[PDB]
């Protein structure tokens, strides 16, 4: 009958809206994680720089105490 | 009734279209989530050497503090 | 059919709640990563300066 | 045939939603673990900042 058809249609439409919301959330999650990947790239680069600086500095201090 | 017959078939067709859109949406969500998990794994693999760089800096700076104190004595 | 559909809706809503929580977690991850970004930059700067000073000390005390 | 496609599409969607639930849970656990690791790294970074500041001050005084 028409009542059942209309009710099922509205249910499917709201389920599709819910699925749309979940999809948007997954996509935003992906985008956020990539954005943060850029910052982690910078962090790793700078930490490598600092590690090398400090290795050379401590080599120099050891040489000084020799 | 024929008014309601055609309206009913219209609604059934739109419902089918909705389920088809649901399938494409959930497939997109699955690909997005897998991509997210891959990125998270790779970023953790970068985080590990960052932690070890911190530890290396700490060790070396302890050594350098000792050397400096000895230089000034 | 109707019950199947109500249960699918319930599933989707549960996953939506889980992902809302995950988004909160990843925004806090973003905050932590911004702070650590600043710290790492400042740290490599300080280490560069200490390297220069250590080389000068190398000359001065040897 | 339209009814059959609608029903099987809904079942397929439900399965993929199960998959997405598992993925969201794994995502949350991985992010929790990484937040803990980042906190550890931040603590070590603070310690290193303090050590490097004091070492720079000392070396500057000695020069
Ligand atoms: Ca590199
Ligand atoms: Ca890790």
């Amino acid at each position: 009958a028409l009542s059942e058809i209309e009710t099922r249609h509205s249910e499917i439409i709201k389920l599709e809206n819910s699925i749309r919301e979940l999809h948007d959330m997954f996509m935003d999650m992906a985008m956020l994680v990539e954005s943060q990947g850029e910052m982690i790239d910078r962090i790793e680069y700078n930490v490598e720089h600092a590690v090398d600086y400090v290795e050379r500095a401590v080599s120099d201090t050891k040489k000084a105490v020799k | 009734l024929e008014e309601m017959q055609r309206r009913a078939d219209q609604l059934a067709d739109e419902s089918l279209e909705s389920t088809r859109r649901m399938l494409q949406l959930v497939e997109e969500s699955k690909d997005a989530g897998i991509r997210t998990l891959v990125m998270l794994d790779e970023q953790g693999e970068q985080l590990d050497p960052v932690e070890e760089g911190m530890n290396h800096i700490n060790q070396d700076m302890k050594e350098a503090e000792k050397n400096l104190k000895d230089l000034g004595k | 059919s109707n019950r199947r559909l109500q249960q699918t809706q319930a599933q989707v809503d549960e996953v939506v709640d889980i992902m809302r929580v995950n988004v909160d977690k990843v925004l806090e991850r973003d905050q932590k990563l911004s702070e650590l970004d600043d710290r790492a930059d400042a740290l490599q700067a300080g280490a560069s300066q200490f390297e220069t000073s250590a080389a000068k000390l190398k000359r001065k005390y040897w | 045939a339209r009814e059959n496609e609608m029903d099987e599409n809904l079942e397929q969607v439900s399965g993929i939603i199960g998959n997405l639930r598992h993925m969201a849970l794994d995502m949350g656990n991985e992010i929790d673990t990484q937040n803990r690791q980042i906190d550890r790294i931040m603590e070590k970074a603070d310690s290193n900042k303090t050590r490097i500041d004091e070492a720079n001050q000392r070396a500057t005084k000695m020069l």
